[PDB]
């Protein structure tokens, strides 16, 4: 169903008052788009490289969990390496 | 002037 | 629980660089003036500490350091660092070996850079004869040269202590606010 995404929200919510597990810098950047297939529209977190974000856990294979280290940024999701580098293959295909 | 200026700044700054 | 993400601090630590060389009495008094107003304008909320170890060296045959300060040790450090700042305290590095922000630049800490700079040479050359001259203002000098966007996190270059305090707090809790928003719950 879509209770897949109400799942997903409350796990988001859950995750709020969570500490943070580990952070990152990032050396690529990431322009999210409706066709990532993010497990809560518009909660996808974009970044540009050197960006700081604050990590709390692991939604799924494709997805973390935080927030970009900056005021009035909120929780959302974060591509994880693995989506990172399937965006970037599916990318460089298309355009072959 | 400006460099004297700076100077005391930084000798109160030492002595701070 | 090619890479796109580094592992760095959760909060990035702050390290103090300029005017001149550090274990010179210029730069050793200017610095220490600052880190003795952090310890009390951030009181409970900051952690300083001193750092001895050589972090520049930070990052089939075993890779070892030519100096008195070993990979291992180096390593320690690091470790300390990142788990200092694991709950999101403000942490100070007063760190001996980093005089430069390109130190830094290959390791893992992201540092905040705070270039404590003097605009002029002829006020940082009356300030030393006030109290090793050339390494001091080549040191000095080397920092001018800088990018100052890209290499450095705040500036100042302020000449009374009091604007200087005041505008590194400024950026400080602005950067404390920054990774704490209200919905997550010399020295
Ligand atoms: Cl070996």
């Amino acid at each position: 169903r879509r209770e897949a995404e109400r799942q997903a929200q409350a796990q988001l919510e859950k995750a709020k008052t969570k500490p943070v597990a580990f952070a990152v810098r990032t050396n690529v950047r990431y322009s999210a788009a409706q066709e990532d297939d993010v497990p809560v529209p518009g909660m996808a977190i974009s970044f540009e490289a050197k960006d700081f974000l604050h990590v709390k856990e692991k939604f799924n294979n494709d997805w973390w969990i935080g927030r970009l280290v900056k005021e009035g940024c909120e929780i959302g999701f974060i591509p994880s390496p693995v989506k990172l580098e399937n965006m970037r293959l599916q990318h460089e295909q298309r355009a072959k | 002037q400006q460099l004297e200026e700076d100077l005391k700044g930084y000798l109160d700054w030492i002595t701070q | 629980f090619t890479p796109p993400y580094d592992v760095v601090p959760s909060m990035r630590p702050v390290v103090l660089v300029g005017p001149s060389l550090k274990g010179y009495e210029v730069t050793d008094m200017m610095q220490k003036a600052l880190f003795d107003f952090l310890k009390h304008r951030f009181e409970g909320r900051i952690s300083i500490t001193r750092v001895t170890a050589d972090i520049s060296l930070a990052k089939a045959i075993i890779e070892r350091s030519n100096t008195r300060s070993s990979l291992a040790e180096v390593q320690s450090e690091i470790e300390r660092i990142f788990e200092l700042a694991r709950t999101l305290q403000l942490v100070v590095l007063d760190a001996d070996t980093i005089n430069h922000p390109a130190q830094l630049s290959k390791t893992s800490l992201a540092p905040i850079i705070v270039y404590v700079k003097i605009s002029s040479p002829k006020v940082l050359q009356r300030l030393i004869k006030s109290r090793h001259l050339n390494v001091q203002m080549v040191a000095a000098d080397k920092l001018a040269q800088c990018p100052p966007q890209e290499s450095f996190d705040v500036i100042l270059d302020e000449n009374q202590l009091e604007d200087a305090c005041e505008h590194l707090a400024d950026y400080l809790e602005a950067y404390w606010k920054a990774t704490h928003p209200p919905s997550s719950n010399r020295t």
